[PDB]
């Protein structure tokens, strides 16, 4: 019911990258943002993969782009929301999970900094580090992935991403 | 130093209503994130419910949505779970107890939470 998007890390290129933030920002919304619209066009799912043979699906908000929370296999994991319309939003997100988390934080980026011990300017971006960020996402669903290493692969997510489809 | 007591559980028939009631002692239950689990006989532990401690986000097994519907009230230092509609397939024993691990304001999985009551047992007839 969601529009699914793909990218790969592995062979990527500048173009495929580029076609890839392409197709993302081609869905954001644009018309002023109503209330109580319908719930199957608030979000978009963009499947991950890299060399690793891993996969992950981000869940991004049409509004502003940005990451309310992630699949990996068989759990799901949503960024604390702002506000009850958001909260009742995102539980039609990968609503066949049987694992399922709400962080104890949101996902803006002074609390993802804080939670990765650095600032996003000195976090290296690019698609290495998309890579390992895609695998790190996995493995925290099987208890690998310390929340450092979770909150930093948000970070390169969300850059490379979010703020890249958002202008 | 928190203790958690459930309470409400009893008698029933098919399509009836119960109320139970996690109550607490030790500390304010406002300071926690609580979840409701049951264990049915010759059956796992099941996640049933949960309410986040900032109180907007709740979370249901699928088997019980549109039927339970979690609510706290600090008033009493109490977490409820209304539960309608009652099939004899939520016969168990409701256990209550607090998110432990300050990572998740919600979880489903029982590894998460720490402090559980002793349990209220529920039983519905046909």
């Amino acid at each position: 019911q969601y529009p699914i998007i793909n990218f790969t890390t592995a062979g990527a290129t500048v173009q495929s990258y580029t076609n890839f933030i392409r197709a993302v920002r081609g869905r954001l919304t644009v018309l002023p943002n109503r209330v109580g619209l319908p719930i199957n066009q608030r979000f978009i799912l963009v499947e991950l993969s890299n060399h690793a043979e891993l996969s992950v699906t981000l869940a991004l908000d049409v509004t502003n782009a940005y990451v309310v929370g992630y699949r990996a296999g068989n759990s799901a994991y949503f960024f604390h929301p702002d506000n009850q319309e958001d909260a009742e939003a995102i539980t039609h997100l990968f609503t066949d999970v049987q694992n399922r988390y709400t962080f104890a934080f949101g996902g803006n980026y002074d609390r993802l900094e804080q939670l990765a011990g650095n600032l996003r300017e000195n976090i290296e971006l690019g698609n290495g580090p998309l890579e390992e960020a895609i695998s790190a996402l996995y493995y925290y669903s099987t208890g690998g992935t310390q929340l450092p290493t979770l909150a930093r692969s948000f970070i390169i997510c969300i850059q490379m991403i979010s703020e890249a489809a958002r202008f | 130093e928190v203790q958690l007591v459930e309470s409400g559980g009893g008698l029933v028939q098919a399509g009836d209503s119960l109320r139970l009631s996690c109550t607490a002692s030790g500390r304010t239950l406002g300071d926690y994130g609580v979840a409701w689990f049951r264990q049915a006989p010759g059956k796992e532990r099941e996640f049933v419910s949960v309410i986040s401690r900032s109180t907007i986000i709740t979370d249901y097994a699928d088997s019980v949505r549109g039927r339970f519907s979690i609510s706290a009230d600090s008033a009493k230092n109490t977490v409820y779970l209304q539960m309608n509609s009652l099939k004899p397939e939520d016969t168990a024993v409701y256990y209550c107890a607090v998110i432990a691990n300050p990572v998740y304001a919600t979880s489903r999985n029982s590894d998460d939470y720490g402090h559980w009551g002793q349990g209220t047992q529920v039983t519905v007839s046909s």
